[PDB]
């Protein structure tokens, strides 16, 4: 008797739940669709507990009806990555510590319901790496204890690698800002700007696969090869990854009344040379002389000088959405300004990712998910030195269900490979006949 | 500073054939290891034969 409105219940919240989720309309906002799911979570928990005494059946049905509607979206991920980031970032309505702990919590717990969390915890390197390099970060030791907790929450087993990741990330941090301290101590520079020297390895980190390469003016120049010096009197032989796609600099720039200190990005840079040393020089020839992407100009050409009012000091033709090649432009400092340091705003759209990007990064994901699925495929044979073509489809599955879904195609392929690249005793043909040779 | 050369046939004796599928994790000497011996060494295996000495790599 206590079955039959389960039944009814289950279908009501799974047709709640596919609503709120539906994909129709677009511009949903990721705070506002977490927030709807915490709040339904949470009304269903107040339902359970206060009727329900914290029945068992009624917990089972609502996690089952959970993990059944909370996948139906492919995006869904990213949206709780950011809204697990934005919320740990600094200003987030400020949020008391035991608020951010009761927000930690039920994120960890909506983590636990996801079903592929190999997306889940490249999502979340992704945001950790973005909060690092913001350079806002609110409370290392606040992140760190939840990484640990969301690592403890889903399991050791799957977690190592995110937590392997971050270990190495703020370890290179910590030595890259050793590095700084010890360059400045050292008794020198290369141009005074501030030490933004992202001079750290891309073993385990989640940088782009594209460098965007910079026009690096006499000044620029100089300065890369100080910081060149600089790391080899550091590092011998050693070379990390320093490149200049998102290279950031804090110098004073004169383009030729008031002092002022100007905060560009690596492409504007360019830019601002050419106007701080040059009089004339067209859009189309500093773009050629820079390859700065287009959509890193447009971007700047934004914020430049269809920005506000007050930082408009230079009226580009045409300064609107669309964009003119050849668009001369002037950086004119006698402009009325009211901050005294002149900084670019950075370019923070809602939470997302382009269309293409996202396919792109989910591809690149999936990618490098199958890799590792193929070689730890081989493990499972080498540990049982014997496997059958069930048996090694069920011991492949057996570790590749809660970081992703098994599938026979990589399985063959991790068979065939073995055969091929000898790294394990098998044979293609005889597939009963299974050893390992490395 | 320095260029980054991890040999695109074989750094040294790895197992793994000059493939992708058995460079960016830093040697033990800190010269880089081949892509073949690192795959080899990061996943594949229990016990590295992609650098000689047993290669696990370090830093983010």
């Amino acid at each position: 008797g206590l079955k039959t409105m389960c039944e009814c219940m289950s279908s009501y919240l799974r047709e709640q739940g596919k609503a709120l989720v539906s994909e129709e309309g677009e511009g949903k906002n990721p705070v506002d669709y977490i927030q709807g799911l915490l709040d339904l979570k949470s009304r269903f928990d107040r339902f359970l507990l206060e009727s329900f005494n914290n029945d068992r059946l009624f917990k089972q049905t609502i996690a089952g009806d959970f993990e059944y509607f909370l996948n139906l979206n492919s995006r869904s991920p990213e949206y709780l990555s950011l809204f697990i980031d934005d919320k740990l970032k600094k200003g987030v309505k400020g949020l008391t510590e035991q608020e951010v702990e009761t927000i930690l919590d039920k994120a960890m717990v909506l983590f636990r319901f996801m079903q592929e969390k190999d997306v889940f915890e490249r999502y979340y390197k992704q945001h950790l790496a973005r909060r690092l390099l913001t350079n806002k970060s609110v409370s290392d030791d606040s992140e760190k204890n939840m990484i640990s907790k969301l690592k403890t929450e889903c399991g050791c087993q799957f977690t190592s690698k995110l937590e392997g990741m971050f270990r190495d990330m703020s370890i290179s941090n910590t030595t890259m800002d050793e590095f700084r301290q010890h360059l400045q101590a050292t008794g020198v520079s290369l141009g005074g700007v501030d030490l933004t020297v992202r001079v750290l390895t891309t073993g385990y980190w989640p940088t782009q696969s594209a460098t965007p390469k910079c026009n690096i003016p006499p000044a620029p120049r100089h300065a890369f090869e100080i910081f060149r010096r600089f790391y080899l009197a550091k590092h011998s032989g050693r070379q990390l990854t320093l490149q200049h796609h998102m290279g950031s600099a804090d110098l004073n720039a004169t383009f030729y009344t008031r002092k002022h200190i100007l905060q560009v990005s690596t492409f504007q840079m360019t830019i601002l040379m050419l106007f701080n040393n040059r009089e004339k020089y067209t859009f189309e020839e500093i773009q050629q002389e820079t390859d700065i992407p287009e959509r890193e100009l447009v971007r700047a050409l934004q914020s430049l000088a269809c920005g506000k009012p007050t930082q408009r000091v230079l009226t580009k033709e045409p300064k609107s959405k669309e964009i003119e090649n050849g668009h001369i432009f002037t950086v004119n400092d006698q402009f009325t300004s009211k901050l005294h340091r002149v900084k670019i705003q950075t370019v923070a759209a809602k939470q997302g990712e382009s269309d293409p990007e996202r396919k792109e990064t989910r591809q690149k994901v999936d990618d490098d998910r199958k890799h590792e699925i193929e070689a730890a495929i081989v493990r499972i044979m080498k540990s049982r030195k014997k496997m059958q073509h069930n048996v090694l489809v069920a011991e492949v599955t057996q570790q590749l269900k809660a970081r992703f879904l098994p599938s026979p195609v990589v399985i063959k392929k991790r068979i065939e490979g073995l055969i091929e690249r000898e790294y394990l005793a098998r044979t293609p043909e005889d597939r009963k006949v299974y050893t390992y040779v490395a | 500073l320095w260029a980054w050369d991890i040999v695109v046939d074989n750094c040294a004796i790895c197992r793994n054939h000059i493939m992708d599928l058995c460079t960016v994790a830093w040697g033990v000497c800190n010269h880089a290891f081949h892509f073949h011996c690192i795959s080899r060494w990061l996943k594949t295996r229990q016990v590295c034969p992609l650098d000689n000495r047993e290669w696990e790599f370090q830093k983010y």
